[PDB]
Formats: C-alpha cells, structure tokens, sequence
C-alpha cells in the first residue's frame, strides 16, 4: 500500500504557524517521487542521513508542510534562534528529523499560492497581575497557543492579536505580532520530516 | 509545597559575571516556561527572558549580548548568566515557572498540575553592582 | 464529558490473552462508581498511588479488562514469574499501573459469565530448521502473537495450537499451548489502569 | 556488521560454576528476544532461556533451577550463570536475537531490521565439566 502524499499537492499550503502535519503508518514510501515533483533548493537530515530513510524501514513517517520563504532557510532549524522555531514550528529533533526546503514548478497547478507569506514575531500570554510578559514558547508537534488569534494570512507586518483568557484560565490577555514576507513569483514550501524507530511493526518502508 | 529558591545573590564590583539559580521543589519533572525577571526599587518588573526544557529561550532584546538562560532537567533549576554587570543592573533577580502550556508533576506521588491555569513565583535574590 | 466505561458493563468479557482496551482522552471520571457496582477483592499500584488518580489530573486513562480467576491473583504481576506475566498480559510497570481484582455482583447482569477461564501456558515459534525454539514472551500493551492460533475459550486443558509462517515471516511454525480453570459461581474479572503523564495533563481528571 | 559473540567458556570441573557472555556488534538498541542455546557432537540444539530487554525469561524446565539469564542492554551483552555444572552440561553455547517481534536498530547510521523475518546466530562457546 502506497503512502498518500496527495493532500499535499492538492490546495494552498498553509502557513508555517498553521502547518500541515500527514502521519504515515503501515504504508510503502518513494520520496524520490515526492521530490521529483518539486525544486529542492536544501535537505538536511539531524539524527538520520537522506540515504537510510529511503534504505531503511521505520515505525511512522511525519511529513509537515508549510509555505516558507528561502530567504529564512537558516532560521527554520533550531541550530537558527528566532521567531519561527520560538513561537512557529519546532520539530522533535534528536529524534532522526530532516527538514527540506524547495520551489513550486509552474507544473504544478494543483499547489496554489498564498497572497504573502506570513509568522508570529511572538506568541506571550500577560497575567492579570500585570507581571506582564510570559512567553508562550512553541511545543515540538504541537501548535502555538496564538494561531487562534493571529490570522491565516496575516494583513500587514507589525499586526498586533489579542485574546482574554478566562477567569478559570487564570484570567490575563494572550497578545501575539505577526510579520510578512513577499510571495516569491513560485511558491517556496518547506517539508518537515521526522522518522520514528518504534519498537516492532517497522511499517513504513521504502518501495 | 511547590516553591521556587533563588540563589547566588550579592555584591559583585563592575564588569563582573554572576549566574544565579532558580531551585524548584515538590516536582519531579516540569514541561513548561521557567523565566526571569528583574524589578529595581521604583521601578516594573522586565522580563529578562523565558526558557522551557528543549534549551529554547526568549531574550528582552535589551538582555541581548549579556544575559543567557540555562536549565538541569534533572536537578530541577534555572540559572541566569549576567556579564559586563553594570550599576543600572542592581535589582531583585525573581524566577517564575508556570502559565505555559506543559505541565508539573511528581512521579514519586502522582501529582499532576496544569501550568496553563497554575503559576510559581520565587522569593528573590538581590543583585548590587558597585564602583 | 464523562468517561464511558460502559462497554465494561454489557457482555462476556474477554479472557487475560484478549483483554480489551478503553483509552479515555478528554473525559472527567469516577473510579469510584465504576467499581461500586462490582466487588473488589484488590487493588495495588506501582509508581502511582489509588487515591492519587482520583485526586489528581493524567493526558490518558487506560483500563483493560478481562476474566481472570482470583486463584491466579498472584500471578497476574511481574512480581511472580509465570504464563500470564510471560505469554498473557503485561502492563507497563515502570509507568504508572494499578491491577484491581473484582467479583461481578448477580445485581450485574449485563457482565455474562465466560464457560471457562483460560490462558496461554506457552506461545513459542519453532524455525525454519524444525527444531529451534525462540520462546514468544508478550511486550507491554501488546497481545500475544499467538492469539490468531488460541482459542477465545479452550476446550481442554493442554490443547495444543498450530499456524505455519509465511517464507516471508522467515518461515517456521507458530505454536502454542492452552490452561483451562474452572469459572467461578460469580464472575472475576481483572482490570488494568495505566496512567500517562503528558504536556497537557488536564485531558483525564476525576470527578 | 551485526553479530553476536560468546565468551567465558572453558574447561571446568564438576560442581563449577561459569558466567557465559554474547555481545551484539552493530546495534545501538535491541527490542527483540535474545536467547541462549546448547549443542553437544551428534546431538539437539536444545533452547537453555530467552531473556527481552524488560528481564522477561523464559527457562527449559531442565535447566531451570540451575541457570540464570540476564541482559545489560547498554551493552548488548546477555549472561548466562551456570552453577552446579555437570559433565552432561558440556556442550557448545551459542545465542540469538530474532524470531521475536522487536527490532534491532543503530541509531547511528539508521539502520532498521524487523526480528521477526530476521535473526542472528552464534558460533558458540565451549563448555566442558569433567572429573
């Protein structure tokens, strides 16, 4: 059984804060295919090399799209310290992680493109005490707290968002700012990949 | 039972580095923000910076270049590193864990408690900076 | 939102080597109803305390249940080395676990009682020699490999099972071995709660 | 590149006690079974125990009583003590992992293998118990 990368070439990538996530479990894999469709510009593996992904069978396979400018390939990585891998999107690394960046081909109608790329400069929750600032630092695999407040596509750099929390929450505001990158004339997306060894049923696995 | 010591507190002559430790006690494990604060007489508590187990950290940009934020998982404590001390930074140095997301908990016990809707502030510790 | 527990309450339960699993995520619970209706004849813990479950809030909640005689409650632990422990069921006893041994009232009569108790004595895989022996002992959370060969109820105690592996599998015959002990006037079951520690924590409290 | 391999046999007399050793070669973690066997000259390869990383083991009833079987997994090393050795006990010791659902994995490199189509055999050890 042939793993589905069909959601990914089919719709508006979404942006690095509202990313995309497919998980892959009991399924054959040609990531070879998947980036012949694509222009890669990088791929850097962490805790795993290009080769043993496409030589080797793991237990799952995670596979988060986004629409990410090359002009920030270096922030992307947590090696960078920033907005995006502080408040946007954090892989689990130290666990066998690659993250790719790449360009859509003209080819590719079915990959539409966003207005303008768009991220949270910051995601901070102020307390009712007014002790302020309590930075809502991202989670690996997980989402920041402030994608309900800040927009899909964000209207101009220096945007400001803001939420009030609850009497149960601990009452306080959760205040983010969002920053804008011109959309390039294809669309840049980034791929992140991140292989798990499992114990037994090694599922995914290459063709 | 869950509280927060500081440490490492004193005098130290311009120029100088100190770092200074934020003990927690009551949790085995902790998955949200420790951060660090520092509120002059007369003056707001700023936000020195936030840091959560990864080794991910958040300067105040004013922080930049000076002050850097470590953390032992085990050993559960926060330390600040603070070069180039200077008069204007004497101030009470506080450390706070809590309002963020993960959670603290005590495998010995059982003991769970939600960071989201729970917070910890630390005592102080007192940081002069003299000619 | 409660949690359901109500597929305990309605039908045979499984036997130790087919126990079923409820995975609760986000639901409020009280163990303390759910084991009103039915007498407790047991219940230790490991890393986790009964009453600190109740008192306190874990990411999931899991309780696996199954007929089990209280003739074998020692047994039922890693702390005495037999069948069950080896080749039935084992929990994650590092993490959080609690085994509770019950008694089903007459009042219940949604819980059917099962014509026998069973087990697995041994499941083992010979190879492709015919003669090698690599004995099959059960990983946590995770059934036998011999449940697809093992009846849900043996007919006699010693009944012997057979399947041959595909050249695929690395070929060889799987084999196993059955118990039988006689059912109770009232039915005993076994239930298994492992409890998880997570970055949200707040998905399973009581109440 | 994987392999396993014996050490600790020799010559010992009745009523000895020996600690045999099979050690992994190319892989960082085991989540399979790993097992300790015994062949002797024109005889069966007769299984001693299996032993899975959490201390799980299986004994033969005839060597039950009598051997003990133990895994470092840091180390991938499985031990076996043989105590109150009798000559009938002489024969050549040679240890597995496979045929188990598990996997064997190096970190390093990535290298996966699914036990239960794959195995590792040994060459053996020596035991002999005379008088």
């Amino acid at each position: 059984v042939e793993c589905d990368f069909s959601p990914l070439l089919s719709g508006t990538p979404p942006q690095v804060y509202n990313f995309k996530r497919l998980v892959f479990t009991n399924c054959n894999y040609n990531l070879t295919k998947l980036l012949s469709l694509f222009s890669v510009n990088d791929f850097t593996c962490s805790q795993i090399s290009p080769a043993a992904i496409a030589s080797n069978c793991y237990s799952s396979l995670i596979l988060d799209y986004f629409s990410y400018p090359l002009s920030m390939k270096s922030d992307l990585s947590v090696s960078s310290a920033g907005p995006i891998s502080q408040f946007n999107y954090k892989q689990s690394f130290s666990n066998p992680t690659c993250l790719i960046l790449a360009t859509v081909p003209h080819n590719l109608t079915t990959i539409t493109k966003p207005l303008k790329y768009s991220y949270i400069n910051k995601c901070s929750r102020l307390l009712s005490d007014d002790r302020t600032e309590v930075p809502q630092l991202v989670n690996a695999n997980q989402y920041s707290p402030c994608v309900s407040i800040v927009p899909s596509t964000v209207w101009e750099d220096g945007d400001y968002y803001r939420k009030q929390l609850s009497p149960l929450e601990g009452g306080g505001w959760l205040v983010a700012s969002g920053s804008t990158v011109a959309m390039t004339e294809q669309l840049q997306m980034g791929f992140g990949i991140t292989v798990q060894y499992g114990t037994d049923t090694n599922s995914v696995c290459p063709k | 039972q869950v509280q927060l010591q500081e440490s490492g507190g004193g005098s130290v002559q311009t120029g100088g580095s100190l770092r200074l430790s934020c003990a927690g006690s009551g949790y085995t494990d902790n998955s949200c923000s420790m951060g660090w604060y520092r509120q002059a007489p007369g003056r707001e508590r700023e936000l020195i910076g936030t840091i959560i187990s990864d080794g991910t950290t958040y300067y105040s940009d004013a922080v930049k270049g000076r002050f850097t934020i470590s953390l032992d998982n085990a050993k559960n404590t926060v330390y600040l590193q603070m070069n180039n001390l200077k008069p204007e930074d004497t101030a009470m140095y506080i450390c706070n864990t809590g309002w963020s997301q993960g959670s603290l908990v005590n495998r010995t016990t059982g003991w769970t408690r939600d960071c989201w809707s729970f917070g910890i502030w630390g005592q102080g510790t007192q940081v002069t900076v003299s000619s």
